[PDB]
RNA sequence: CUUGGAUUUACUGAAGACUAACUACUGCGAAAGCAUUUACCAAGGACGUUUUCAUUAAUCAAGAACGAAAGUUAGGGGAUCGAAGAUGAUCAGAUACCGUCGUAGUCUUAACCAUAAACUAUGCCGACUAGGGAUCGGUUGUUGUUCUUUUAUUGACGCAAUCGGCACCUUACGAGAAAUCAAAGUCUUUGGGUUCUGGGGGGAGUAUGGUCGCAAGGCUGAAACUUAAAGGAAUUGACGGAAG
């Protein structure tokens, strides 16, 4: 059977899409069926804010911010539990959980 | 008509020298042999001589060139490359 | 057989008959 | 709706529609009397100006082609005819 | 078996005077013996330092100068601009998706001989009162505001000495200068000069050294 | 856009053609404009434009060879050089 | 002289001492390349035909362009007679008899 | 006033180092990885080995007249994972808990504006 | 691989590739495909038009253009990955997965090859049938907004109409074996025009003849014989080195 209407990707509208290799696995992948990830984190683990406060010399010197994208194929984010299997009735959900 | 399907000008070969080389030869027998257009008087009588050599019929012009074709690929790159580092330099 | 191997298979099978035809023309 | 007026359409939606949509088709472009602040002279122009129409011996340009209905110039007047 | 820290001369290093603070940091070398001088030595090494350290303003804080010395007076070793950076952490901040990245780079001359390569970076800003999901400008316009990047540094680059072309780095006022002469094309926001690299250097001239650290 | 100017010229106004038509023409006085493929030889060049310097006539100097400047005036022949003798409903005079 | 030409100029003809008139790249369709410039020392590196690199005094001569008769060997001889044509011109070196004959 | 190093932490998933240089990056003042602090392959990763690896460093950093450092960060970089490695943060620590002054920390791992092709095949690593 | 200093640090340089981040239920193209700047070349859809011709049209055997990747020939390049090969582990064995190299290849130029789950597994042209909110391009009317200037013939943004698109959401008119479908509807109340294809499963896309290709192969394409099911969608259960 068809399992989804949009074939588990995003091309509606044309042939081809340059593919994207997977963080772990290095897998090719479309990147419009990649599972892309915009992550924002503290460069210094929280437990550690206060002694690196302590030990700076600067005051009132900002902590710089991590910016990276992640991609991943659909193994590699179904395995480390990035996505998960839903559903029938609630595969059809595009808006984000909360 | 067509006398030959696909020798063409290496038909004088025969059967000799195998398919290949003389494939090989064809190529560049019809260049060798063309007639060009002449960047002196713009007519098309530019003709072999010897290799290198490239004579125009009507305004007597002979100009350095290719074994079998009048300009190289190589010899034009360099007349753009020749041309480019000249402004660079003079500016 | 996964039927991409079947026809693998077959190929080959069929380079091969092609040889043994052409040694008697 | 089960029951319409296909035969009386309301104005405002005849008025709403595409040139060719209408019970009729109809051009809903017209025939502007151009006239620049300097002289008198009259000058008819088609609204959607593909040219840049002039005027008389006054010797000036009155509209500039655009992908639409042609913009007049700085300092003329129209009338719809 | 040696011990190599005990072979070392700590020089100090010392930015011009364009800047703030000149008491930039300390280095190490192997002293000048007969047969390895402490001279030629320090000659070329490359200081990459925060402009927040060198304007006492956090305001400075992501764009890191680079700083290479070209002469030594005893213990002082003088150097000169070098390139401008941003930091990684602000650049991949700016980077945001649902807007138009636009970029731009020049090769240009100094009025002292001094080729650059200057890179422009701005993104399109959202109305105040926006409402449609993302804020993409027209191909042609960014087209449009490319060129006016270009044309903006250029003029504004070629027209002062380098010196004075790293006093007029740090107020970013080309970078405002984008800002201001594009509204017409499309409003911009986080416009900047975030790059710029030293190509090829003239010849080299005291005279005209001793005069950014007089 | 001279090959358009050029084109109109000879729809419309008058010429002639050819180097041996143009000298004589610059000894007359007729001509109005003197054309050069850029192939012309120079010593022929160089030539014309002294007889174009006695007899104050323009010179314009086409980009292309004489198979193009042939190819341009509507003919299926080179044009080594070519003068205008009336511009016709042609503004070349003035757009040069 | 190479010094007087930028980088990545094509020249042939070229002299490896100055005023020895021409030892390298003077072949059909070969040529030298001149990588880079020492003017501090009066010396310009190129690149020979080979792929060998060479520095060469700056104030040595080359001619500006490729050999002239390019792509000679793209075509086959085909025959014995065409070589023996070949090298009835240049010196007494053909036909080879192979040493296992003899 | 404080004295200023660069140390230059490269945290990856099979070791980590911590490597003190003067503020051009020329001089080397020490270099200990964890492969120095365990002596089994699997734990050069770990944080207590960068941990200690830091305070080593540390101690020679001292001793040699270095006062404070400036953090140079990077995971493996270029076609590899961008996320550092498991020994920085755990070395990051212990630099500021060692009486060393820590200056401005940043991130400098190698991206490529589209590079080279990743090793393992376009199936990739299959496990 | 490393005391011949490997790895790690800074500067300069040399190569070939690639075009990150921006990048999306967004754009263009007949399809395959197409993503750094700029300039030139010719091309194109849509829109606007009270411009022009007047049936010039639709679909199409035969016959043609283009056609990812891999592969072929000859030059040039050959950084990186890397079929084959060599080699270390795991293993009962692994000439596999994993690790280290690494030849073709990957790139380009001039020619071949003509196939993909080349997929929307949905021919093309035309008409009609139900509601909604977005988005891209063009055009048409319009502000408590931001920008030029504070003011125009600014630009962006905001609010309503339309034409064209890529799509999406709800319902089940109606359809369907169902999964599901605004077309897969207007089909036993069976007929708008037209091209191609299928007729139980295998044997078999095989043999043979023809034909194209340098080859690899492509296109066209049977029969004997064999067999009671093969298959589609969904249900309940059981099971999973699947999740909670
Ligand atoms: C050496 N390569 C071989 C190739 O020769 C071929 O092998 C066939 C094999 O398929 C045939 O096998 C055949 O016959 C057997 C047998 C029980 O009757 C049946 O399973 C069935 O009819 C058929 N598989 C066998 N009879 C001959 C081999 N040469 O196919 C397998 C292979 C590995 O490609
Ligand atoms: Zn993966
Ligand atoms: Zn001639």
């Amino acid at each position: 059977p068809k399992k989804r209407a949009s074939n588990g990707r995003n091309k509606k509208g044309r042939g081809h899409v340059k593919p994207v290799r997977c963080l772990n696995c290095a897998r090719c992948v479309p990147k419009d069926k990649a599972i892309k990830r915009v992550t924002i984190r503290n460069m210094v683990e929280a437990a550690a804010v206060r002694d690196l406060s302590e030990a700076s010399v600067y005051a009132e010197y900002a902590l710089p911010k991590l910016y990276n994208k992640l991609h991943y194929c659909v193994s590699c984010a179904i395995h480390a539990r990035i996505v998960r299997v839903r559903s029938r009735t609630d595969r059809k959900i595009r808006t984000p959980p909360q | 008509t067509k006398r030959t399907k696909k020798v063409g000008i290496t038909g004088k070969f025969g059967v000799r020298y195998g398919s290949s080389l003389r494939r090989q030869t064809k190529k560049l027998e019809v260049q060798q042999h063309a007639k060009y257009d002449c960047s002196f008087c713009g007519k098309r009588t530019v003709q072999r001589g010897a290799t290198g050599i490239w004579n125009c019929k009507s305004c007597k012009k002979t100009v350095a060139g290719g074994a079998y074709t009048v300009s190289t690929a190589a010899a034009a790159t360099v007349r753009s490359t020749i041309r480019r580092l000249r402004e660079l330099a003079e500016a | 057989m996964r039927d991409k191997w079947r026809k693998k298979r077959v190929r080959r099978l069929k380079r091969k008959r092609r040889k043994v035809r052409a040694r008697s023309k | 709706v089960l029951v319409q007026d296909l035969l009386h359409p309301s104005p405002a939606t005849e008025a709403k529609q595409h040139k060719l949509k209408t019970l009729v088709q109809q051009p809903r472009s017209f025939f502007m009397d151009v006239k620049c602040q300097g002289c008198l002279n009259i000058t008819t122009v088609f609204s959607h100006a593909q040219t840049a129409v002039t005027c008389d011996s006054c010797s000036t340009v009155l509209c500039t082609p655009t992908g639409g209905k042609a913009k007049l110039t700085e300092g003329c007047s129209f009338r719809r005819k | 078996v040696v011990d190599p820290f005990t072979r070392k001369d700590w020089f100090d290093i010392k930015a011009p005077t364009t800047f703030e603070n000149r008491n930039v940091g300390k280095t190490l070398i192997n002293r000048s013996t007969g047969l390895k001088n402490a001279a030629d030595g320090l000659k070329g090494r490359v200081f990459e330092v925060c402009l927040a350290d060198l304007q006492g303003s956090e305001d400075h804080s992501y764009r890191k100068i680079k700083l290479r010395v070209d002469e030594v007076q005893g213990k002082n070793l003088l150097t000169n601009f070098h390139g401008l950076d941003f930091t990684s952490d602000k650049l991949r901040s700016l980077v945001r998706k649902w807007q138009s990245l636009v970029e731009a780079n020049v090769t240009v001359k100094t009025s002292d001989d001094y080729v650059l390569r200057v890179f422009a970076i701005a993104f399109t800003k959202r109305q105040p009162n926006q409402i449609k999901k993302t804020t993409y400008a027209q191909s042609s316009k960014l087209r449009e505001v490319r060129k006016k990047m270009i044309e903006i540094m250029q003029r504004e680059v070629s027209n002062c000495t380098l010196a004075q072309l790293t006093s007029k780095l740090i107020p970013e006022v080309i970078g405002r200068e984008i800002e201001k002469s594009t509204q017409t094309i499309f409003p911009l926001q986080n416009v900047h000069i975030r790059k710029v690299k030293l190509l090829k250097q003239p010849k080299f001239d005291l005279g005209s050294l001793l005069a950014l650290h007089g | 856009n001279i090959n358009s100017k050029l084109a109109l010229t000879i729809k419309s106004g008058k010429y002639t053609l050819g180097y041996k038509s143009v000298v004589k023409s610059l000894r007359t006085g007729k001509a109005k404009l003197v054309i050069i493929a850029a192939n012309t030889p120079v010593l022929r060049k160089s030539e014309l434009e002294y007889y174009a310097m006695l007899s104050k006539t323009p010179v314009y100097y086409f980009q292309g060879g004489n198979n193009e400047l042939g190819t341009v005036c509507g003919k299926l022949f080179r044009v080594g050089t070519l003068s205008i003798l009336d511009a016709g409903d042609s503004d070349i005079l003035s757009s040069i | 002289p190479l010094g007087a030409c930028p980088e990545g100029t094509i020249v042939s003809n070229v002299e490896e001492k100055v005023g020895d008139r021409g030892a390298l790249g003077r072949t059909s369709g070969n040529y030298v390349i001149i990588i880079g410039h020492n003017p501090d020392e009066n010396k310009t590196r190129v690149k020979l035909p080979s792929g060998a690199k060479k520095i060469i005094s700056s104030d040595a001569r080359g001619v500006i362009g490729v050999v002239a008769g390019g792509g000679r060997i793209d075509k086959p001889l085909l025959k014995a007679g065409r070589a023996f044509h070949k090298y009835k011109v240049k010196r007494n070196s053909w036909p080879k008899t192979r040493g296992v004959a003899m | 006033s404080q004295v200023f190093g660069v140390a230059r932490i490269f945290a990856s998933f099979n070791d980590t180092f911590v490597h003190v240089t003067d503020l051009s990056g020329k001089e080397t003042i020490a270099r200990v990885t964890g492969g120095m602090k365990v002596k089994a392959d699997r734990d050069e990763s770990s944080p207590y080995a960068a941990m200690l690896a830091a305070q080593d460093v540390a101690a020679k950093c001292k001793e040699v007249g270095i006062t404070a450092v400036h953090i140079k960060l990077r995971a493996t970089g270029g076609t590899k994972t961008k996320t550092p490695g498991p020994g920085g943060q755990s070395a990051l620590r212990a630099l500021a808990r060692s009486g060393l002054r820590i200056g401005r920390i940043e991130d400098v791992t190698p991206v490529p504006s589209x590079s080279t092709r990743r090793k393992g095949g376009r199936r990739g690593r299959r496990l």
